[PDB]
RNA sequence: CCGUGAGGGAAAGGUGAAAAGAACCCCGGGAGGGGAGUGAAAUAGAGCCUGAAACCGUGGGCUUACAAGCAGUCACGGCCCCAAGGGGUUGUGGCGUGCCUAUUGAAGCAUGAGCCGGCGACUCACGGUCGUGGGCGAGCUUAAGCCGUUGAGGCGGAGG
RNA sequence: GGUGGAGCCUGGGAGUGAGGGCGCGAGCGAUAACGUCCGCGUCCGAGCGCGGGAACAACCGAGACCGCCAGCUAAGGCCCC
RNA sequence: GGGAUGACCCCAGGCGGUAGGGGAGCGUUCCCGAUGCCGAUGAAGGCCGACCCGCGAGGGCGGCUGGAGGUAAGGGAAGUG
């Protein structure tokens, strides 16, 4: 600000018989080296959104997917080992051919690893379900041991 | 996010200059002296567009008053004769008859002095 | 021929063939005849009558390619701390070709 | 919008024999003649109309008593002098000018007014050594 | 700082009109009747000078 | 074809060179070089150097035949102003400006006879 | 750099892909050019990308040396550009007391402004008071903290 | 009677609290001031934006959404400007 | 009010404005949209435009200049004019 800058506090003109404008320090914000007037100060932007609004959001975020037809509930991932070979061979027989992006919600980290690294999968933990990561993808595929934690998480 | 002015102030000042190509000095080379004569220039555009409609009245009245004196009466008798004939002709934009094709006006003076003579 | 026509509130002198901006009418398409009010005859042997009330018994025929052109306007007032720049009036014209009397 | 304009018509070299007329009462005929306020071609920015030649000056009669009453002050010289000229002196020496000063107030003030004053050729008459050309409008 | 000072900036018009008569006059040159170089007049310029003139380097 | 000449940063204030280059704008070469040989200004040295250099760049580069050429266009421009200080009374220290110039005399042929 | 001193305290980035940063001429004392050459580009040629504006020039069109004006605008007319209609000029006419601030009032002979380019002034933290979009609704509701991430969020009812 | 950017109420946001001319009623002043202080207005303020008043905030005419090379008019004029 | 909604369609009025109050918008920087779509078959920028759309703020298109970034519709936060 005007006060925080590393200038001085000396009145740079004696204000009366100079003829130029009356000015305080160079650190005044109208000077070109000066501070800024109202520039941003580092603040936390996060706020408590109500927990019922978060739960209703994560309900309607998957309700949109089920209302379209872009929801899938697999349990047995045939792709063990986290090989993206195994995951893409799984997706070919599953019905996620790759042109439409998918949120992948699995409690199996060795398929989160497989789908971590594609241009069309947002991998996700079963607890880290959230409406922004739901909506930014066009499909949703989740495990039975992620749908169970989601169903008992929301009302 | 610091939003520099940058491109916006030049795009405004070149707009004022492109609107003001033509005036005298710094009046049309100065992007803060050309607002001061685009304000007054647009104000004169307003007042003179509303003044053109009466300028041309005070031109056509002269053309009728000079063409009806050629036929031997004055304009103040002429329009009284026209409005007692009952018309919406000659309608001073049509003080063209009195200039060119003058026999139409030479019969309109007859229909004037007849209707008020 | 010679003719004088009131249409759209103003009065124009018209020949066999000419017309320009005519203060846009309520006749939409291109190939559209139109019956305006003749005023004073036209100085041939057959005609030449200045007509009371504009009640000339014959009309004209006015086909037209109607369309507003945008006009270089910037119709701005200014008093002061006041800048009402924002009125530009392209002022919808209508483009007549007239046929006869 | 229509087109109205005149063109450069050959002028009207009107003579005005001014043996009887009072100036002013004459001169507003002359100024209305000088501008084209009598022909119906009149655009106000062309100085069309007449090249009036008013002749037969002094014995321009004037109204009731203006024998040393009408003061032609016009010439501020420039330090102490508004120098006054009555009409007796004006008609005595270069008469020639009471009409010029009568029409130079009834013409307008711009360059068209100044061009229009050069059309008016006042003489002390008759035999204005100027003419063979006289629609002598009276 | 003091008493006589310009009230206004002389614009391009009055400045470039006051710089009218400061156009330089071209010098006068005459062709030296011995050989054709352009001396100014009444001037023993570096050719010969006048007839039998005072020499730079010549016979 | 018109041979360019430009002598840049020639260090003479440009109004004072404009006053001599106006004298040679439009003149023939054998006329103009000996105008400059006796024109009593400082400009008439730098413009003389650039006129001789322009004639040489018309001959030895664009083969433009030294006799049949004149000065087509000729103009100087302000260059980077060397801003020195000239100290005054009461410590006022005004900024004297040694302006520099960019001189141009393009030279073209008149017509081949 | 200023200051004895404590102290104040600047400005100043960008060639190009690569220096291939211009061999050799020619003018010039040299600087600087013009060729040649480099390179895709050299009005990218060295404190060099883009390089605006103020400003300063040169060339062309129109225009002015009997004119009067807050510099314009409207109207016609003349003339070169495009050929329907335009823009550029401005000759004449008509009409016209600058901008901002402060004002009972400003063209004001009240104030500020040389011009241009940038920087430049209603925000934010926590509370409060009304509104509105929502959620829940005689219920509502988290805080710090805890646990977990990838720019996943839940648990936490102390309290209000 | 009066449907009008009329009213009444609640709540939010104000601005403003240096006014001025004119008319009328008065005070102070001198039956002075473009004086000052009120009351009823009005107008400028913010409508000088326009017309007339030669020019001119408040005098007379009139409340400017924009356009038109149409018309009728108010105060004011009609010899010319 | 007309509406066999598509509330576009007309109708009666209104529409000077300072302090102000209120409502619509256009822009600049950044972000989500974006691991996307444009872009050397020339980005941002600069100069123009007599064209186009918008009442305007501005936005498009075209021409050169530029030689490498730009970022849609809808939204969000401002060091926003
Ligand atoms: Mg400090
Ligand atoms: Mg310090
Ligand atoms: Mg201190
Ligand atoms: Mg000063
Ligand atoms: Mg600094
Ligand atoms: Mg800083
Ligand atoms: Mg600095
Ligand atoms: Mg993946
Ligand atoms: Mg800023
Ligand atoms: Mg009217
Ligand atoms: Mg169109
Ligand atoms: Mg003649
Ligand atoms: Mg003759
Ligand atoms: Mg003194
Ligand atoms: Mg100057
Ligand atoms: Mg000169
Ligand atoms: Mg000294
Ligand atoms: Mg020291
Ligand atoms: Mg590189
Ligand atoms: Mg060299
Ligand atoms: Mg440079
Ligand atoms: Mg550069
Ligand atoms: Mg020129
Ligand atoms: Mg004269
Ligand atoms: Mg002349
Ligand atoms: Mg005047
Ligand atoms: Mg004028
Ligand atoms: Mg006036
Ligand atoms: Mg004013
Ligand atoms: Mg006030
Ligand atoms: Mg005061
Ligand atoms: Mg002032
Ligand atoms: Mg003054
Ligand atoms: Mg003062
Ligand atoms: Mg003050
Ligand atoms: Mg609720
Ligand atoms: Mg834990
Ligand atoms: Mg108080
Ligand atoms: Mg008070
Ligand atoms: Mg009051
Ligand atoms: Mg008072
Ligand atoms: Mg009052
Ligand atoms: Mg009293
Ligand atoms: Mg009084
Ligand atoms: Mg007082
Ligand atoms: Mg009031
Ligand atoms: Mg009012
Ligand atoms: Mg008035
Ligand atoms: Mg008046
Ligand atoms: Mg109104
Ligand atoms: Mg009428
Ligand atoms: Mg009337
Ligand atoms: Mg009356
Ligand atoms: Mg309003
Ligand atoms: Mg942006
Ligand atoms: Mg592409
Ligand atoms: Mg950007
Ligand atoms: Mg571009
Ligand atoms: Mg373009
Ligand atoms: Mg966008
Ligand atoms: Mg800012
Ligand atoms: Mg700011």
């Amino acid at each position: 600000t005007r006060g925080e800058v590393a200038y001085s506090g000396r009145k740079i003109w004696p204000q009366k018989h100079t003829g130029r404008a009356r000015h305080g320090d160079i650190g005044a914000p109208i000077f070109v080296g000066g501070g800024v007037v109202f520039g941003p100060k580092p603040r936390d932007y996060s706020y408590t959104l109500p927990k019922k609004v978060r739960k209703k959001g994560l309900a309607m975020a998957v309700a949109d997917r089920a209302r379209e037809g872009k929801l899938l509930l697999v349990e047995a991932f045939a792709g063990v080992n986290g090989k993206t070979k195994e995951f893409l061979a799984w997706a070919k027989e599953a019905g996620l051919d790759g042109s439409e992006s998918v949120l992948l919600v699995t409690g199996n980290e060795l398929v989160r690893r497989a789908a971590r690294n594609l241009p069309w999968v947002v991998t996700l933990a079963p607890e880290g379900l959230n409406v922004y990561d739901i909506v930014r993808t066009e499909r949703l595929v989740m495990d039975l041991d992620a749908w169970e934690v989601f169903q008992n998480r929301i009302g | 996010p610091r939003a520099k002015t940058g491109v916006v102030r030049r795009r405004k000042h070149k707009k004022i200059l492109k609107l003001a190509k033509g005036y005298w000095g710094l009046r049309s080379k100065s992007f803060r002296k050309a607002r001061e004569t685009l304000f007054a220039a647009g104000n004169y555009a307003y007042a003179h567009r509303k003044r053109r409609k009466r300028d041309f009245r005070r031109l056509w009245i002269v053309r009728i008053n000079a063409a009806c004196r050629q036929h031997g009466l004055n304009y103040s008798t002429f329009i009284h004769g026209l409005k007692k004939a009952g018309i919406e002709v000659d309608r001073k934009n049509l003080a063209d008859l009195a200039v060119r094709e003058p026999q139409v006006f030479a019969e309109l003076v007859e229909r004037a002095k007849a209707a008020q003579g | 021929m010679f003719a004088i026509v009131k249409t759209g509130g103003k009065q124009y002198r018209v020949e066999p063939g000419l017309k320009l901006r005519v203060e846009k009418l309520d006749a939409e398409p291109g190939a559209t005849v139109e019956l305006p009010v003749l005023l004073l005859g036209g100085e041939k042997t057959v005609v030449g009558t200045p007509v009371v009330e504009g009640a000339s018994v014959v009309a004209e025929v006015l086909g037209h390619g109607r369309g507003k052109k945008i006009l270089v306007s910037k119709f701005k007032a200014k008093v002061q701390y006041r800048r009402k720049k924002g009125h530009r009036q392209p002022y919808t014209e209508l483009l007549i070709k007239e046929i006869r009397g | 919008m229509k087109t109205y304009v005149p063109k450069q018509v050959e002028p009207r070299w009107v003579l005005i024999d001014a043996e009887g007329k009072t100036l002013g009462r004459l001169a507003t005929k002359i100024a209305t003649l000088l501008r084209g306020k009598h022909r119906p071609d009149w655009t106000p920015n062309v100085a069309m109309g007449d090249f009036v030649v008013v002749v037969n000056a002094d014995k321009i009669r004037v109204t009731g008593k203006k024998l040393e009453q009408k003061i032609y002050t016009r010439y501020s010289g420039y330090p102490g002098g508004l120098k006054k000229i009555p009409l007796e002196k004006m008609l005595a020496t270069h008469p020639e000018r009471v009409l010029e000063h009568a029409v130079k107030g009834m013409l307008p003030k711009g360059p068209l007014g100044r061009r229009l004053f050069k059309r008016l050729k006042v003489y002390a008459g008759p035999d204005h050594p100027h003419q063979a050309q006289r629609p002598e409008k009276l | 700082a003091k008493h006589p000072v310009p009230k206004k900036k002389t614009s391009k018009a009055r400045r470039d009109a006051r710089r009218s008569h400061h156009a330089l006059t071209p010098p006068t040159l005459v062709p030296c009747p011995e050989c054709k170089a352009m001396k100014p007049p009444h001037t023993v310029c570096p050719e010969c000078g006048y007839y039998a003139g005072r020499k730079v380097l010549e016979v | 074809m018109e041979a360019k000449a430009i002598a840049r940063y020639v260090r003479i204030s440009p109004r004072k060179v404009r006053l001599v280059v106006d004298l040679i704008r439009g003149k023939s070469l054998e006329e103009a070089r000996n105008i400059l040989r006796y024109t009593n200004k400082r400009g008439a040295y730098f413009v003389a150097k650039v006129l001789e250099s322009a004639a040489a760049n018309a001959v030895n580069n664009h083969d433009m035949l030294e006799d049949r050429l004149y000065v087509k266009a000729a103009y100087v421009d302000e260059g980077p102003a060397l801003k020195r200080v000239l100290p005054r009374a009461r410590g006022r220290a005004d900024i004297i400006k040694k302006r520099t110039s960019h001189i141009t005399v393009i030279l073209g042929e008149k017509h081949g006879k």
